[PDB]
């Protein structure tokens, strides 16, 4: 009885954990290529 | 790192004259954390003994904790207590005369360092 | 005549039951005046030893600082502690087999009384 | 069950470097109820002793209640104490040269727990 808990608020109830209804993807790259191909005739692709 | 910790304490200091009878020194609140019982005698006394321990408020429950022959003159219980309804602590002195060897009156004087029950939560 | 004095003071008692393990007792932060530690066995042991000492929160820094036999089970450290780092009162018992002669389990209780690293300052 | 009992109580800890000399550590008020007084040696000694004991503000009287020889290097009065004009902690060393197998300066530490002369009424 009466030790050291070590325990954190994470395992204290009454706080109830609530999650983000937003998620943000992992995707930012955008390559050159959309720019470089068309429908012309001199484009590189 | 959390725990409950007693964060009240109190000391009470009581005399008696030793010589032959039972003193109700101290009184201890259920739950009391008794830490500190020291007894000392002021004098020079020729022949007895003071037996302290504890007691019912009432009834004849008084046990013995710490003696104290003549020679001596000072004691600490060696043992810490938690006070489970024995809320007295009481000194009997079984054998004494007058005072001898002074003139002066023997004086014993009692020192009780307890903790009161209430606890508080605290984080380190 | 003027100083600084440790206004605060706290006693953490904490039990565990008194077979082989490691127990963590009582939490002390930085610069708290550990003033007394005593250790008690409730019960009567056939064989075992209990050590009490200082290790951290975390690393394997354990050094007993106060050993029990079996017999006189009761004990006191001998000495006072400025907490250093060694926030972890602990208390391991390497032998110990059932209770033993009594059918009840045996106890062991540890009260630590400390004074907390605030200071304030008085003159007399 | 009804007593007075004090509910303020100090701890005063001051280093000294342990070298021949009078050092005037811990002051008390009238009516203080001393019940700790420890004494610890930092370091490794080869030859001295140190006597702490109550004086005056003013006036030479010293007198030594607790004497430490180099050994044992830890000390704690056996006796409690109500200040009674002396209301000066002091300790003097009158043996020691310089630290000794060790080539770093040997500490003395003295803690001194009290309780404050005031008092309150409370009954349980």
């Amino acid at each position: 009885l009466n030790n050291i808990n070590f325990n954190n608020i994470s395992n204290n109830p009454n706080l109830g954990i609530e999650v983000g209804r937003e998620i943000q993807n992992a995707s930012w790259v955008k390559s050159p290529f959309f720019s470089i191909t068309g429908t012309g005739a001199d484009r590189g692709v | 790192m959390k725990q409950k910790v007693h964060s009240v304490s109190y000391l009470a200091k009581a005399e008696f004259e030793y010589k032959n009878g039972v003193y109700d020194l101290v009184a201890l609140p259920t739950g009391a954390e008794v830490i500190k019982i020291s007894l000392e005698v002021v004098g020079l006394p020729t022949a007895g003994h003071v037996s302290v321990g504890f007691k019912d408020e009432s009834k004849k429950n008084y046990s013995s904790i710490l003696t104290l022959p003549v020679n001596e003159t000072s004691g600490v219980v060696t043992k810490d207590y938690t006070v489970k309804s024995d809320k007295i602590v009481a000194a009997e002195v079984k054998d004494a005369l007058a005072e001898g060897s002074d003139g002066r009156p023997v004086k014993c004087v009692l020192r009780a360092l307890y903790f009161l029950p209430s606890v508080i939560e605290v984080e380190y």
